[PDB]
C-alpha cells in the first residue's frame, strides 16, 4: 500500500491540503479528466488509483497528458497492477 | 496547408473544406485507420458533367485536384487491418 | 431426509452403537395421513405408501425451517408431493395460497427488480410483488412461494438475508421486507453441482432415488385411463412383454439423446392405446422404444424382439420396415410408390418439391401418424443429422392436417423469449376469459408452432439456457409471466421442434428436464439406392420437358446411370474431403438438389440433332464443376479433384470426353432466342444461359464497361483470363433468385470493382451503407428498413453489398445472418407499422393465389427480391471465428475461394 | 339426466344477482366534505372467484352444450366486474393518501393536476351514492377509461413528488429504508392509528405495536413480539407535523430506558 | 468470540472496520448483531448482490452516517469490480471523518452531517474451491479493513450451555453425544 | 382551397387515411398524458 507513504508526503512538503485524489471505477472518468485539467491549473497534486481496470479509457488519458500545459510543483502520481494488454505511451513516458 | 489533430471537435467539417479548396492536409495523432476515410484514400469518384465528386459519409463533395493528404501516427502498433494496409504505404522512423 | 435406503440403514446402526437400547419409534400422526390418501383416492392417481411418507416427512421440514430442496431426477415424482400435500393440508389447514416463479426463464432485472438508471425509479419485480402480497394477507394465511427452476449462486445467493436466522428481503434501494412466521419457499429442482454450500447448508432438503420409482405403479393407472374395450389383451401382453424389452434398452445405453426412467417409459407407451391384436401390439411396442437408439441396436432390438415373439416377417432383410395393416392382417412387404405427376409447374416454388415416397419416407411418416391426430395432443422432437429431410418431411404432414396453422420459426443462437411472443401475437386472438387473459388461435383449431433448431441457442456461462428454459414453463404450466405484472396464460398450442445430432461445434446439449418431458425418435441418411431411385425420378422429367422423343435420351436407364454416377461422385467427394480442413467443406444432399434444378437454365433443346451426348455431358459437367469446385483451397487438392471427376466419367464411358472445353462460359449474355433491361419480376429458374467465346465476352464487357465509364469514375481495368472466370461466375450466381455470394480472397484484387460492374449490366440497384463518425446500430436499422421498403414492395432487384470496413459493432454478422437464413430481421418492425405498409399487397395477394397473412407474402417477395454481398478479406484473424459462429453464412450463399492470381497471368501483365 | 343441476346453479347465480351492494360510509377529508366511500372489499370479491371457479365447476358437466351460451354471459359479466372493482381499491386507496400533502402544501401545478383527478373521482362516486347495486359499474356510461385515466395521472403525480419525498428524507433520518410507498402514508395519515400500528413496526424493528390513550391522543406503552410490554414515562403527544412527535419518540424511549436503568440498579446494589 | 470481539473493538479503536471471514456456515454474520446487541446499537443487516450504483451505495451510506448504525454488509465479496474501487474512496472518506473526530464530511456533494457513534462492517468468504462467481476485493480496499480469522467453532461447549439452559439437566453426556454423532456421520458415511 | 382549409382549421382534410395515423401518432400519447389535454391523439396533432 503506498497511500500512507503519499499521504506522509503530500502533509510533510504541502500544506493547506493540497493533495487531491480520485479513484478509478463505473462513473468517475468524467470526473477524473476535470479534476486533472483543474489540478494541472492549480498546480496542486493528483492522485489516481487502480488504472488496471479501467483499460479502454487510457487513449484518453495519454491524450491529456500530451495535450495539457501544466505549471510548476504539479506532480501527477499513478497507481496500477500487473496487467497484460496495458498501453505502451504512457509507459514510455512514465518512471517506474 | 491546414494541419489538424485526430481527436479534434471540427474533424468532419475542416476535411470538409480541405477536400474541397484544394489543400494539403497533415493529421496529427493517428491512432489507426479512420472509418471515415476509406473511400477518399480509394478511387471513389462520381462524375458531374467536367468534374468528379467523392463520399464522405453523407455530404456529396467536389474533389478538388490539389488534394494531397498525410497523416501521422505515435505508436507503431496501433492499427491497420490487413484491408488498410494494401491501399496505405507505411513509414516508420526508427532509431537504429 | 437426506439419506438413501442403505446409507439410512448405516446410520441407524451408527446410532445403535452410540445408544445401545434407545433405537426406535415412528411417526406419531395419522389422521393427515387419512385426507392424503383421501386426496389421491380423489385424483384418481395410486395410494403409494413410499409417497406416503415423502409427504408427511415434507410437512415436518416445512414446519421446521424455511426452505425446502426437492432434490430428483426427470419425471419421478418429485413435483406431485407438494401438489397434493397442497389440497390434502388444505381441507383442514387454513389456506395454501400459491405463487410459482421459474427464475431462469425470464432475465434477471424483471426477476429480482431493478432500478431506472437515469431516472432514479425502482421498478417492481416479480417476487418481489409476490412478497408484497403475501405480508398483506392476516394472520390466518400460509403461502409457497415456488421456484420451480434451476440453480445458479448468482441469484439463490441474493435470498441469504431472507432464508437466515433472521427472516428479511432487502430492496437495493434500501428498502427492507420483513416475512412473519408463515412464509415457506419450496425449490423444485434437478441437481446441486452448482451451488455454493452456504445455500447448501442454509435450507432443508428432501432426497429422491431411482430405486424408490415403481414402473408397474404408473402402468397400472395409463391402464386404468382406457376406455374398456381393448384392457383385457393390453393388460395381457404388458404384463409379459414390457420388463424385458424395457430392461435389454436399459441394458445397452446406446441412445442418441440423454433420458431418464420416466422418460424411456413414457416413450415406450405413447405410441400404443389403440392396439388390436397381438402382432399389431409387437410393432407399436418397437415403435415406442426402438427410436432414441441408433442404428446399429435397432437391427438386433428387431431381432430379439421377433425372435422372442410369435414368429418372424418375411422383412427378414432390414426388418425396420414392417408395415401392419389392419385390413389383410399383413405383416410386412416394403413397396415403392412411384409418382406420375412431373412437369415444371411442380418444381416452381423452391420449397413444395415433389416428394418421393420412399419406404423410409413411410417409417416417418408412420411414425407422425399417430401423434398428430386430433386425439394425441403430443410435442415431439424429430433427430437427424444435419440436411437430411426433416423439414419436408415434416411439411408434407402439415400438409396432410385438416384445420391447423402452422408458424414456422427459425431459431439461432440469439433468439429469446420476445421473438417467438411476437411470431405468436401477430396471427392469434387475445380474449379475456376467467382465471386470467389468454391467447387463443384465430380462425383455426389446433395452432402449430415449428421451431426449426433447438440445439443451436446459447448457454450462459452454468450451462442452462434460457430459451429451454421457457419452454419448460410453457410445456409444463401451461402459461408465463408476461410483462407489465400480470399472468398471462396460452390456450391451444403445440411445439414440434426439430434438431440436429450434437456432433459438431455451436451445438449444445439439453438438459433432462426438457427432453424426458416430451417424446422423440430419430431417423438416418437416405443411403445411395434410395438416393439413385430419387434422383433418376428427378432427372427424368426436368430432361424430358423437351427431347422428350428422341434416339439415346429416354429409355431412362440411362437417366438412371447419370444419376448414379452423380452419386458416386458425391460419394468419394465426400470420402475425400472433411470439416478438419476448413469451415465451410459443406455436404448434404441440398447440393444435389440445387444441382438438378439447376439443368432449367440451360438451352437443352436438341432440335439440332447433335451428337447428342457430348453436348449434355460437358453441360453436366461444367455445372458439376461450377458448384463443387470452387470451395477448394489448395491447389493439389483442386488437381485431386479434377483426376476424380475425369476418372468417373471415364470409368462410365470410356475415355476423352471432357476433353476441351476450358474456353467456354456459359453466361446470361447470349443465348437460345435473344437472352440480351426490362422484366423486373424473375424468372422461376432466373434468367436462361447460353453457349458463348472469350473474344465475344470482351467485347460484351467492353461495351457494359463504356456504358459503366459513362456515369461513373472510368475504369483502367485490364483483361486476363482469371477475370473473364470470375465475371462469368458472379453473373451465373447473381442470375439466380435468391442468390447472394461470400468473397473470400486477398485484399487489393478487385472484387467489388467487377460486382459492381455485373450490377449495373443486370440493371439491379446496388447499395452498400456509408459510413461516418457516429455508427450506431440504429443507422443500419434504417437502411435496412429503407433496403427491405424496396425489396420487398416494388417488387425491384436489388443488390445489397457489405464488406469488411463497415462492421463496426459486433451484432452486424447476426443480422445478416438471420436476413440470409430465414427472409425476415427479428425485432425490426413493430405492429403498428406493418398495416399501413402492407395494406397495398392484400390485391396482389387476393390474385395470385397465395394465402395466409400478408406478412408470409412480404418475406416471400423478400426472399426472392434480395442479393447480398460479402467481401471478406482471408487472413484476417477474424476470418475464423466468423464462418464458424454463424453456421448459415456459408450454408445460404455459395463461397468462392478468389485467393491467387496465376504464376502466367502476372507474366502477361 | 342432470341438466336439472346445471338449471340449479343458474338459479344460484341468478339469485346472486340482484342482492348484492356496497356499505356506503360517510367519511370526510381535511377540509369539510363528505363522500360515500367503500369498505369490506373481500366480502364481495371471494364471492366472484366462488362464482367463478363455479362455472368452471359447470365446464366439466356433459350436459354443458346446451347451457354454454349463459355461461358466455357470466363469463363476461364476472371478467370485467372483477377488473372494475380491481381497480377502484387502487383508486380509492391512492385518492386517500394523496388528498391531505396536496390539501395542506398547495403548489397550483401540483393542485391543478390532482383538483382534475379530484373532480373525475367524485363525479363517479356521486353516482355511486345514488345507485348502490353492484352490476351497475357493469352499466355505467364507459367507465374503463375514466378509472385507468386516474390512475395514470397518480402514477404522474408520484413522480412530481419525487422532490418532495428527498426533502422529507433528508429531514428524518431513519427513512432511507421506508418505501414512498409507506412514507407517503406517514405524512398524509398523521393521525390514523391503524397506519401506526401497520407501519411502525418496520421503522422501530424494537416496538411491534404501540398503545393509545383514552382519547387516541397519546401513546403510551410499547410492545414486543412475544408481548413483553414496557410503559412509557410519559404520554408522547401526537399532531400532524409528523417529525415533531417521532423525534418525541425517540427522545422518549432513550430517556424511559435510561430512568428504568438506574431504578433497576438502585434497587439492586 | 473472545478472538471476534477483541480485534473489532481495537479496529473500531483505530477508527477502521472490520472484515471478519473463513468457511461458510460459521457465525460470522450473527457475531456482529450480537456485539451490537451487548453494546447498546441498532444493527442494519443488508445485502450486497447484482452490481448497484455507487450513488446507490452512497445514499445508504448517508443513512448509516446521519442515523448511528452499524451496516452488517453481509456478503460483499459478490458485488461489480469497479463499484468497489468507487466504494473504497467513499469508505476513506467516512472513516477520516470519523477519526479526525469531525462532524460535517462530504461525499456526492452535499454536507452530510455524520454521526460519532457510527460503524460499518462487512463479512464475507473467500472465494475459494466452490464459493461459486465472486470477484476479487481490492488491495486499497483491503487495507481500510481489519480482517478476523473465524474458521473453527466448538461444538461441545454450545451444546452443553443450550441444553443445560433449556431445563434439561443431563448436558454434560448428551452434548458429547451429539457432537460424536456429527463427527462420526460426516466422517465415514459416504460423502454424497 | 387546401391552404384555404390549412390556414383555417389546422387539418388539411382527405389528406391522410386512417391507418397512417395510429404509427405516427404513437409517440404522443405520452406528452398526452402529462400535458393533461384529453379527447383522442388527433385534436392534440392539429393543435401542434
Ligand atoms: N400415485 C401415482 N400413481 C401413478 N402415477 C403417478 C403418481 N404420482 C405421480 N405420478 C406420475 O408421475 C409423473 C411425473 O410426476 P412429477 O411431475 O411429480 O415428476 P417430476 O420429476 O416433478 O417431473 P419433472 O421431471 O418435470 O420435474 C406424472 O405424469 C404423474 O402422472
Ligand atoms: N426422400 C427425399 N426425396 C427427395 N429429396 C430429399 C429427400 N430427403 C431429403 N431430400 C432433400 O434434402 C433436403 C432436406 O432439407 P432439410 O433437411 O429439411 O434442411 P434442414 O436440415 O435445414 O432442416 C430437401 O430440400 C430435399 O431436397
Ligand atoms: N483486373 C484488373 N485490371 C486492372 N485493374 C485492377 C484489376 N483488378 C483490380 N484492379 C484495381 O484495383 C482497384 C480496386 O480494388 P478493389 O476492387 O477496391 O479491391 P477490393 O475488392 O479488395 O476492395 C482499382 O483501382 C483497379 O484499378
Ligand atoms: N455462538 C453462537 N451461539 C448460538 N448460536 C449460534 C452461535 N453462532 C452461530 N449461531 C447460529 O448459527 C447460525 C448461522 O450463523 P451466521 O452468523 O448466519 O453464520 P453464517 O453467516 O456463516 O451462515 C445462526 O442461526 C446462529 O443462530
Ligand atoms: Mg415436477
Amino acid at each position: 500500500d503506498p497511500s500512507q507513504e503519499l499521504q506522509e508526503l503530500a502533509n510533510a512538503e504541502r500544506s493547506g491540503e493540497c493533495y487531491h485524489q480520485v479513484a478509478m471505477g463505473q462513473g468517475q472518468a468524467d470526473l477524473a479528466i476535470q479534476m486533472l485539467k483543474e489540478c494541472a491549473r492549480n498546480g496542486d497534486w493528483l492522485c489516481l488509483k487502480n488504472l488496471h481496470l479501467v483499460v479502454s479509457w487510457l487513449p484518453v488519458l495519454e491524450k491529456e497528458l500530451n495535450t495539457l500545459q501544466p505549471k510548476d510543483t504539479f506532480r501527477l502520481w499513478l497507481t496500477a497492477e500487473v496487467h497484460p494488454n496495458f498501453t505502451p505511451i504512457l509507459l514510455q513516458s512514465s518512471l517506474k | 496547408l491546414e494541419v489538424i489533430n485526430q481527436q479534434d471537435s471540427n474533424f468532419i467539417t475542416a476535411l470538409e473544406l480541405a477536400v474541397r479548396f484544394g489543400k494539403t492536409l497533415i493529421i496529427q495523432e493517428m491512432d489507426g485507420v479512420e472509418p471515415v476515410l476509406y473511400p477518399l484514400l480509394r478511387r471513389d469518384l462520381v462524375a458531374q458533367g467536367p468534374r468528379y465528386v467523392v463520399q464522405i459519409g453523407d455530404k456529396i463533395i467536389d474533389y478538388n485536384e490539389e488534394f494531397r493528404l498525410f497523416l501521422s501516427t505515435r505508436n507503431p502498433n496501433p492499427f491497420i487491418p490487413p484491408d488498410a494496409a494494401s491501399i496505405v504505404t507505411e513509414v516508420n522512423f526508427t532509431t537504429t | 431426509s437426506k439419506f438413501t435406503f442403505t446409507d439410512c440403514t448405516r446410520f441407524d446402526a451408527l446410532i445403535k452403537d452410540v445408544f445401545p437400547g434407545i433405537e426406535l419409534k415412528e411417526v406419531e400422526y395419522d389422521e393427515l395421513s387419512a385426507a392424503l390418501k383421501q386426496v389421491f383416492e380423489e385424483a384418481n392417481y395410486e395410494i403409494i405408501p413410499n409417497q406416503i411418507k415423502k409427504a408427511l416427512e415434507l410437512y415436518e421440514q416445512l414446519c421446521q425451517r424455511m426452505g425446502v430442496v426437492i432434490v430428483g431426477p426427470s419425471g419421478a415424482g418429485k413435483s406431485t408431493l407438494w401438489r397434493m400435500l397442497r389440497a390434502a393440508l388444505c381441507k383442514t389447514g387454513k389456506v395454501v395460497k400459491q405463487y410459482t416463479m421459474n427464475p431462469k426463464a425470464m432475465p434477471r432485472y424483471q426477476l429480482l427488480g431493478h432500478i431506472d438508471m437515469d431516472t432514479r425509479e425502482w421498478s417492481d419485480g416479480v417476487l418481489t410483488n409476490s412478497a408484497r402480497q403475501v405480508v398483506r394477507e392476516p394472520q390466518d394465511v400460509s403461502s409457497w412461494i415456488i421456484c420451480d427452476g434451476d440453480i445458479d449462486p448468482e441469484w439463490i445467493e441474493s435470498l441469504n438475508s431472507v432464508l437466515d436466522d433472521n427472516r428479511l428481503l432487502t430492496m437495493p434501494s434500501g428498502e427492507r421486507i420483513q416475512f412473519g412466521p408463515n412464509v415457506n419457499f419450496v425449490f423444485e429442482t434437478h441437481d446441486l453441482s452448482c451451488a455454493s454450500p452456504a445455500t447448501i447448508s442454509r435450507m432443508g432438503m428432501i432426497f429422491l432415488s431411482d430405486e424408490e420409482t415403481d414402473l408397474n405403479s404408473l402402468i397400472k393407472s395409463w391402464l386404468r385411463n382406457q376406455p374398456a374395450e381393448y384392457r383385457n389383451n393390453l393388460e395381457n401382453w404388458i404384463g409379459d412383454y414390457f420388463e424385458k424389452a424395457l430392461q435389454w434398452v436399459l441394458k445397452q445405453n446406446d441412445y442418441v439423446v440423454e433420458t431418464s426412467l420416466v422418460g424411456t417409459v413414457m416413450n415406450g407407451l405413447s405410441h400404443l392405446h389403440g392396439c388390436r391384436d397381438h402382432d399389431e401390439f409387437i410393432i407399436n411396442l418397437i415403435r415406442g422404444l426402438g427410436g432414441n437408439l441408433n442404428m446399429k441396436s435397432r437391427l438386433e432390438f428387431t431381432k430379439e424382439v421377433f425372435h422372442w415373439a410369435r414368429e418372424s416377417p418375411p422383412d427378414f432383410h432390414k426388418p425396420m420396415d414392417t408395415y401392419y395393416d389392419s385390413t389383410r392382417g399383413r405383416l410386412a412387404t416394403y413397396v415403392l410408390k412411384k409418382p406420375e405427376d412431373l412437369t415444371a409447374d411442380d418444381f416452381s416454388n423452391g420449397l413444395t418439391l415433389p416428394v418421393i415416397q420412399t419406404p423410409d419416407m413411410q417409417r416417418g411418416l408412420d411414425y407422425f401418424k399417430p401423434w398428430l391426430s386430433s386425439d394425441t395432443k403430443q410435442p415431439f422432437i424429430l433427430v437427424g443429422p444435419e440436411g437430411c429431410g426433416k423439414g419436408m418431411l415434416l411439411r408434407y404432414a402439415f400438409s396432410q392436417l385438416r384445420s391447423t396453422q402452422i408458424a414456422t420459426v427459425h431459431c439461432s443462437a440469439q433468439t429469446t423469449s420476445r421473438h417467438l411472443l411476437q411470431k405468436l401475437s401477430q396471427t392469434c386472438m387475445v380474449i379475456s376469459t376467467n382465471t386470467g387473459r389468454v391467447y387463443r388461435p384465430k380462425d383455426c383449431e389446433r395452432l402449430v408452432l415449428y421451431l426449426k433448431d433447438i440445439n443451436l441457442p446459447k448457454l450462459d456461462k452454468w450451462g442452462t439456457s434460457t430459451l429451454v428454459a421457457f419452454l419448460q414453463q410453457v410445456l409444463t404450466y401451461q402459461g408465463f409471466y408476461d410483462e407489465n405484472l400480470e399472468w398471462v396464460g396460452l390456450e391451444n398450442i403445440q411445439i414440434v421442434a426439430s434438431m440436429s445430432a450434437g456432433g459438431r461445434l455451436g451445438r449444445h446439449k439439453l438438459t433432462t428436464r426438457f427432453t424426458s418431458i416430451v417424446r422423440l425418435c430419430s431417423i438416418d441418411y437416405p443411403e445411395r439406392e434410395q438416393l439413385q431411385t430419387i434422383y433418376g425420378a428427378y432427372l427424368e422429367p426436368v430432361l424430358h420437358k423437351n427431347l422428350k422423343n428422341h434416339s439415346i435420351w429416354g429409355s431412362s436407364s440411362k437417366i438412371y446411370l447419370l444419376a448414379g454416377s452423380m452419386v458416386q461422385v458425391y460419394e468419394q467427394v465426400r470420402a475425400k474431403f472433411t470439416v478438419d480442413d476448413y469451415s465451410h467443406y459443406f455436404f448434404t444432399p441440398c447440393i444435389l438438389t440445387q444441382w438438378v434444378l439447376g439443368l432449367f437454365r440451360y438451352d437443352l433443346e436438341g432440335g439440332s440433332s447433335n451428337h447428342p451426348l457430348d453436348y449434355v455431358l460437358e453441360i453436366v459437367a461444367y455445372e458439376a464443376r461450377r458448384l463443387f469446385r470452387d470451395k477448394i483451397v489448395g491447389a493439389k487438392e483442386l488437381h485431386l479433384f479434377d483426376i476424380i471427376l475425369t476418372s468417373v466419367f471415364q470409368g462410365d464411358w470410356g475415355s476423352d470426353i471432357l476433353d476441351n472445353m476450358s474456353d467456354s462460359f456459359y453466361v446470361t449474355w447470349g443465348a437460345r432466342h435473344n437472352s440480351g433491361a426490362p422484366g423486373q419480376p424473375l424468372p422461376p429458374h432466373g434468367k436462361p444461359l447460353g453457349k458463348l467465346n472469350s473474344t465475344d465476352l470482351k467485347d460484351v464487357i467492353k461495351k457494359g464497361l463504356i456504358h459503366y465509364g459513362r456515369d461513373n469514375q472510368n475504369l483502367d481495368i485490364l483483361l486476363f483470363h482469371e477475370v473473364l472466370e470470375y465475371m462469368s461466375r458472379i453473373d451465373r450466381v447473381l442470375s439466380f433468385p435468391g442468390g447472394s455470394l461470400l468473397l473470400a480472397g486477398r485484399s487489393g484484387v478487385g472484387r467489388r470493382t467487377i460486382t459492381s460492374l455485373v450490377s449495373h449490366m443486370h440493371g439491379a440497384v446496388l447499395f452498400s451503407p456509408k459510413i461516418s463518425r457516429g455508427y450506431e446500430l440504429k443507422q443500419f436499422k434504417n437502411d435496412l428498413k429503407h433496403v427491405l421498403q424496396l425489396a420487398g414492395i416494388e417488387a425491384q432487384q436489388v443488390v445489397l453489398l457489405l464488406e469488411d470496413y463497415q462492421f463496426v459493432h459486433p451484432t452486424f454478422l447476426e443480422m445478416i445472418n438471420s436476413l440470409l437464413s430465414s427472409g425476415e430481421v427479428p425485432g425490426l418492425y413493430t405492429l403498428e407499422e406493418l398495416e399501413p405498409l402492407l395494406l397495398p399487397l392484400k390485391d396482389q395477394a387476393s390474385q395470385d393465389g397465395f394465402f395466409g397473412p400478408v406478412f408470409n407474402y412480404f418475406t416471400y417477395r423478400i426472399q426472392q427480391n434480395l442479393h447480398i454481398v460479402l467481401i471478406m478479406d482471408s487472413a484476417n484473424s477474424n476470418f475464423m471465428i466468423n464462418c464458424e459462429s454463424n453456421p448459415a453464412l456459408h450454408k445460404k450463399c455459395q463461397v468462392l475461394w478468389m485467393e491467387g492470381w496465376s504464376n502466367s497471368s502476372m507474366k502477361k501483365i | 339426466q342432470g341438466e336439472v343441476t346445471i338449471r340449479e346453479a343458474l338459479r344460484e347465480l341468478d339469485l346472486w344477482g340482484v342482492g348484492a351492494v356496497f356499505t356506503l360510509i360517510d367519511y370526510e377529508d381535511s377540509q369539510s366534505r363528505t363522500m360515500k366511500l367503500i369498505k369490506d372489499w373481500k366480502d364481495i370479491v371471494n364471492q366472484v372467484g366462488d362464482n367463478r371457479c363455479l362455472l368452471q365447476s359447470l365446464k366439466d358437466s356433459p350436459y354443458y352444450k346446451g347451457f354454454e351460451d349463459k355461461v358466455s354471459i357470466w363469463e363476461r359479466k364476472l371478467a370485467e366486474l372483477d377488473e372494475y372493482l380491481q381497480n377502484l381499491n387502487h383508486i380509492q386507496r391512492k385518492w386517500v393518501y394523496l388528498e391531505p400533502i396536496f390539501g395542506r402544501g398547495a403548489l397550483p401545478k401540483e393542485q391543478t393536476r390532482f383538483n382534475r383527478v379530484d373532480e373525475d373521482f367524485r363525479s363517479i362516486m356521486t353516482d355511486i351514492k345514488k345507485d348502490n347495486r353492484v352490476t351497475t359499474l357493469t352499466t355505467h356510461a364507459g367507465i374503463r377509461n375514466s378509472l385507468l385515466t386516474i390512475l395514470d395521472q397518480l402514477q404522474r403525480c408520484q413522480r412530481s413528488l419525487n422532490e418532495f419525498l428527498e426533502e422529507k428524507r433528508s429531514a428524518f433520518p431513519r427513512f432511507y429504508f421506508i418505501g414512498d410507498d409507506d412514507l407517503l402514508e406517514i405524512l398524509g395519515q398523521s393521525t390514523n392509528p391503524s397506519v401506526i400500528q401497520s407501519h411502525l413496526k418496520k421503522l422501530f424493528a424494537g416496538i411491534n405495536s404501540v398503545c393509545f390513550d383514552e382519547k387516541s391522543k397519546h401513546i403510551t406503552a410499547m410492545k414486543s413480539l412475544e408481548g413483553e410490554v414496557v410503559p412509557f414515562k410519559n404520554k408522547v403527544p401526537l399532531s400532524n407535523n409528523v417529525e415533531t412527535w417521532l423525534n418525541d419518540l425517540a427522545l422518549e424511549m432513550k430517556k424511559t430506558l435510561e430512568q428504568l436503568l438506574k431504578e433497576c440498579v438502585t434497587t439492586g446494589r | 468470540t473472545d478472538k471476534c470481539y477483541l480485534t473489532l473493538t481495537q479496529a473500531m479503536k483505530m477508527g477502521l472496520g472490520g472484515n471478519p471471514y473463513g468457511p461458510a456456515g460459521t457465525g460470522k454474520t450473527e457475531s456482529v448483531k450480537a456485539l451490537g446487541g451487548l453494546l447498546g446499537r441498532q444493527v442494519l443487516v443488508f445485502n450486497c448482490d447484482e452490481g448497484i450504483d455507487v450513488k446507490s451505495m452512497g445514499r445508504i451510506f448517508v443513512g448509516l452516517v446521519k442515523c448511528g448504525a452499524w451496516g452488517c454488509f453481509d456478503e460483499f465479496n459478490r458485488l461489480e469490480e469497479s463499484v468497489l474501487s468507487a466504494v473504497s474512496m467513499q469508505i476513506q472518506t467516512i472513516q477520516d471523518a470519523l477519526k479526525n473526530h469531525r462532524t460535517v464530511c462530504e461525499l456526492l456533494g452535499k454536507e452530510v452531517e455524520v454521526n460519532s457513534n457510527s460503524g460499518i462492517f462487512i463479512t464475507m468468504n473467500p472465494a475459494g474451491k466452490g464459493y461459486g462467481g465472486r470477484q476479487k476485493l481490492p488491495d486499497n480496499l483491503k487495507q481500510l479493513f481489519r480482517p478476523v480469522a473465524m474458521s473453527h467453532p466448538d461444538n461441545e461447549l454450545i451444546a452443553e450451555v443450550i441444553l443445560y439452559s433449556e431445563g434439561f439437566k443431563d448436558a454434560k453426556v448428551l452434548s458429547r453425544k451429539l457432537v460424536a454423532i456429527f463427527n462420526l456421520s460426516r466422517e465415514l458415511l459416504t460423502p454424497q
